[PDB]
This record gives C-alpha cells, sequence and structure tokens, in this order.
C-alpha cells in the first residue's frame, strides 16, 4: 500500500497521469479497461489478474483516486530481466538461448494470459524476423521504459 | 510384472504433478511478459 | 461429464509438451495419457513420433469412448485385493512403487501412499482411491 506508493512516484510523474486521465475521463471517472490502457500508455504494465483483482474490490468506474491506486498495484517493482529470461529459458531444453518462432507462438499463446493470434501477429511482425529467437535480446527489448 | 501398466499410471500422474509444480513457478513471469508485450502494442 | 474430458486432455498435453513447441513427442504422449488415468502399454498408442493437440484430442475422444479408463484402472487392482474386499496392502504398493518407479523419489512415494492410506490402516480402498486422484 506504500511500496507500490512509493513506485508510482518514482515510476511515473504525475503530470503525465493527471493529463492522461482527464484526456479520457468523462465526467471525472474513467472505465477500468481504459485505465488498464492508461496505465500501459504511461509505462506500466498490468496484468489482467490485476485489473479483475482491482474492480472485485473497487468496482468498475474509476475517480482520479481509484485510478491512481490501480496504477499503484501495476507498478510491479519486482519486475526484472531474469525472472523473464528464465520464464522462456524453462521451454529452451538445452538453456542455449534460443527458441523457435513457433515456440514462441505456442508458449505466448498458451500459458499464463494468452496473447490473441493479433496480438501475437502485430508482436512477431516486429520482432519474429527469424525462426531462431534470441529471447534475451526480446525481454530486453520488452523491458526497455 | 503385472503391476505394471497400474504402477505407470501412478508414475505418470505423479509426473505431471512435478511438471505442474515447475510451470507454477515460470508461469507469473511468462504473465509478466504478456504484460509488457501489451503495453508495447498500445 | 465430457468437457471434462477435454479439459484434462489439454491440461495433460500443456504440462508434458516440455519443450513448449504445441507438439508432443510419442513418448511425452504416453505419459500425458497414463496421467489421466487411462492404462496405456507403451506400444499400443496409434499416433505418429510428433502429436499434435488436435491428434491428441481425438484419440483421447476414441479412447473414452470404448470402457472408462479409471474403471479399467480399478480392475488392474483386481489381482492384488487378496482379500476380494476392495482393498489391497498399503506396504505392497509402497514396495512395487520403490521396485519398479525410476523417476519417483521416496518422499513423492511416501506422500503417494499417505494421500492414499490417510489413516495409516495398512489397506488401500482403491476404487474410492483412485477417484480421489482422478
Ligand atoms: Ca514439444
Ligand atoms: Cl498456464
Amino acid at each position: 500500500d506504500e511500496d507500490m506508493q512509493e513506485a508510482l512516484e518514482e515510476m511515473v510523474e504525475a503530470d503525465e497521469m493527471y493529463a492522461r486521465f482527464n484526456a479520457r475521463a468523462s465526467g471525472g471517472k474513467v472505465s477500468t479497461g481504459d485505465a488498464m490502457i492508461l496505465a500501459r500508455q504511461l509505462g506500466l504494465a498490468p496484468s489482467y489478474a490485476d485489473k479483475q483483482a482491482f474492480e472485485e474490490k473497487s468496482g468498475d468506474n474509476l475517480d482520479y483516486a481509484s485510478f491512481q491506486k490501480f496504477v499503484g498495484t501495476s507498478t510491479h517493482p519486482e519486475d526484472n530481466i531474469e525472472d523473464l529470461v528464465e520464464a522462456f529459458a524453462y521451454f529452451d531444453v538445452s538453456k542455449h538461448g534460443y527458441l523457435t518462432r513457433k515456440q514462441m507462438g505456442n508458449i505466448l499463446m498458451t500459458y499464463g494470459e494468452p496473447l490473441t493470434t493479433e496480438e501475437f501477429n502485430a508482436l512477431a511482425a516486429e520482432y519474429f524476423t527469424s525462426d531462431q529467437i534470441d529471447y534475451r535480446q526480446f525481454c530486453k527489448a520488452m523491458l526497455e521504459a | 510384472s503385472s503391476w505394471e501398466p497400474l504402477v505407470s499410471v501412478l508414475e505418470a500422474y505423479y509426473a505431471g504433478r512435478r511438471h505442474k509444480k515447475q510451470l507454477l513457478k515460470k508461469t507469473p513471469f511468462i504473465i509478466r511478459a504478456q504484460a509488457h508485450i501489451r503495453r508495447h502494442l498500445v | 461429464h465430457m468437457s471434462s474430458v477435454e479439459q484434462k486432455a489439454r491440461e495433460a498435453f500443456k504440462l508434458f509438451d516440455r519443450n513448449g513447441d504445441g507438439e508432443l513427442t510419442h513418448q511425452e504422449a504416453v505419459l500425458a495419457v497414463r496421467s489421466c488415468g487411462i492404462p496405456l502399454r507403451i506400444q499400443e498408442l496409434d499416433l505418429p513420433e510428433q502429436v499434435t493437440y488436435p491428434q491428441f484430442r481425438q484419440w483421447m475422444m476414441n479412447r473414452v469412448a470404448r470402457s472408462d479408463p479409471l474403471e479399467d484402472l480399478i480392475k488392474l487392482f483386481a489381482p492384488f485385493d487378496r482379500k476380494n474386499d476392495g482393498t489391497i496392502s498399503t506396504e505392497e504398493l509402497a514396495q512395487v512403487m520403490k521396485t519398479l518407479c525410476s523417476s519417483m523419489t521416496e518422499e513423492d512415494i511416501d506422500h503417494l501412499i499417505k494421500q492414499a492410506d490417510p489413516n495409516n490402516s495398512g489397506n488401500i480402498k482403491y476404487a474410492e482411491f483412485v477417484h480421489q486422484c482422478f
């Protein structure tokens, strides 16, 4: 409730947050889905678990203060390169450092919070150039702010 | 051995649970990757 | 009664697709089928060397349409129901698994056994136990 808030202040600048919120705010409130989009646009990476827990306890329409709380809960300060890379390296039987395009697609569209074929196809148009993919390189791209 | 068809099942069941145990440790991070992907695509 | 079948099939598939490429090797398919409670001989799985989820699911549908595999599993215990009263010896199963299971540690086996005879009675009510696991 405070490390989320400390992390918010060192991860987003409040001027930008307020500006975006009022960009899409209709009478000082935004939907939870638009809050997901705004949080992404502020540089955070909320999950759908985050979204559903937050609306489970706070409802579906957020005023600025509840939006601030939601963005706080999406800061995930514990994110780091080595953990994402170990996620992918789980499927890299030899840990040599490469996955194929078919592996990347199946992993991303089968486990966790699967991507839609559209999400994955956009991702792949950008990053899955080859058929052999250096997933540590890809994870660092994904983690750039 | 005529136990073998039985223990084969019990052992494969426990291997399924061993895989589940290891996947449970990684899927939170797969999810983090998916969330950062969705951030990137916005 | 069936969407449960496909749910268990899809989970087993995902758990044994060790390199996450969306195919099982034939051996991984053998284990994935067995892991659902389905007795299966290593040479009796009519699937190719690489197995996609559609082919896997199709085999599962044909399989569970011919007998209830849980009831065939339960029948496998019968030659060892020496008292013919619906139970086998807890120690007998503990020993058989120690002897024949290479992928299982002694801790795994003791866990399986204490979930099979929680009252430490010496006997395993195997129909009940089978429906507890599967
Ligand atoms: Ca595979
Ligand atoms: Cl998953």
